[PDB]
């Protein structure tokens, strides 16, 4: 056989230990989930520096707590064009999410409020920036530069996957690198607690598995699609399904078909056949060994996964250290609240 | 080339969710 006694006895317990932990993370999980916190903080407690970016209905700021003097990004909902958008459930599931989760390589939510006018989610702040920038800037990862973020990227899925929960939508754009040069995964507004099937057309174009795009319903098998795609667009620059406009997008992802870089090695591009695998029966992360056929390929054989977990792993690159003050820039707008609540009994949850 | 083909696909930057 591959393994000898010993490694067949390591494996066993390794796997052994997993099941412990995520059994641990499921009750503190389901605690919070089921009584989640409100209201720890208030507007006040906060300076404001500078608006780092606008959506259509609410924006993100660097804040300062003033007692503390710790950054934040601060997230402002404006409650009536939340309603008026038609994001009330969304808005409420991703801080039920991000107050219920914990795990190394998730951005903390450290404070949530609401006042009259607004919702307000306080954020760990990153100065790093993105993955995004970072890979465009350097052109593509190495394989073991690559392979580290991916490792991360598993971890942060097997956890989150143990709790019903899929992602949804996994790109660079939504990685940023710490300080020490480890992932922190921001953006659960796509993320949906099931433990089933779901049909909602979400995510971006360069990353949706097929059977999303096919309108079949679809499982947390999506995320697995996704890291395939995020690891060939980390080693080779670009992503492996793209065209001038999404359906051309759609239609080389649902052929079958991906070409890789000759500067791939072989163990990526097996492991990356059997994530961009179009058959759901075929797809690792889908199968009856679960994330293991993942963690135990030999594109794999390296990693340590949970000298990872424990962060001791060397980073193969640290960002440009700055300070949480230094920081594209916006517009400063007032945060306008109102002598009168609105939206209050839409948003009792928050 | 695949690399020339991105550049020219337009979609180089920063990508919105559907
Ligand atoms: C996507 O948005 C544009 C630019 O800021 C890039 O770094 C990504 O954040």
């Amino acid at each position: 056989g591959h393994m000898g006694n010993a490694a067949a006895a390591k494996k066993g317990s390794e796997q052994e230990s997993v099941k412990e932990f995520l059994a641990k993370a499921k009750e503190e999980f389901l605690k919070k989930w089921e009584s989640p916190s409100q209201n720890t903080a208030q507007l006040d407690h906060f300076d404001r520096i500078k608006t780092l970016g606008t959506g259509s209905f609410g924006r993100v700021m660097l804040v300062k707590h003033k007692e503390t003097g710790n950054h934040y990004a601060m997230k402002i909902l404006d409650k009536q064009k939340v309603v008026k958008l038609k994001q009330i459930e969304h808005t409420l599931n991703e801080k039920r999410i991000l107050q219920a989760v914990n795990f190394p390589f998730l951005v903390k939510l450290e404070f949530s409020f609401k006042d009259n006018s607004n919702l307000y989610m306080v954020m760990e702040y990153v100065p790093g920036g993105e993955m995004f920038s970072h890979l465009r800037r350097i052109g593509r990862f190495s394989e073991p530069h690559a392979r580290f973020y991916a490792a991360q990227i598993v971890l942060t899925f097997e956890y989150l996957h143990s709790l019903d929960l899929i992602y949804r939508d996994l790109k660079p754009e939504n990685l940023l690198i710490d300080q020490q040069g480890y992932i922190q995964v921001t953006d659960f507004g796509f993320a949906k607690r099931v433990k089933g099937r779901t049909w909602t057309l979400c995510g971006t174009p360069e990353y949706l598995a097929p059977e999303i795009i096919l309108s079949k319903g679809y499982n947390k098998a999506v995320d697995w699609w996704a890291l395939g795609v995020l690891i060939y667009e980390m080693a080779a620059g670009y992503p492996p399904f793209f065209a001038d406009q999404p359906i051309q997008i759609y239609e080389k992802i649902v052929s079958g078909k991906v070409r890789f870089p000759s500067h791939f090695s072989s163990d990526l591009k097996d492991l990356l056949r059997n994530l961009l695998q179009v058959d759901l029966t075929k797809r690792f992360g889908n199968l009856k060994n679960g994330v293991n056929d993942i963690k135990n390929h030999k594109w794999f054989a390296t990693t340590d996964w949970i000298a990872i977990y424990q962060r001791k792993v060397e980073a193969p690159f640290i960002p440009k250290f700055k300070g949480p003050g230094d920081t594209d820039d916006y517009e400063e707008e007032e945060i306008r609240v109102s002598i009168n609540e609105k939206c209050g009994k839409e948003f009792t949850e928050f | 080339t695949t690399y020339a083909d991105f550049i020219a696909s337009g979609r180089t930057g920063s990508r919105n969710a559907i």
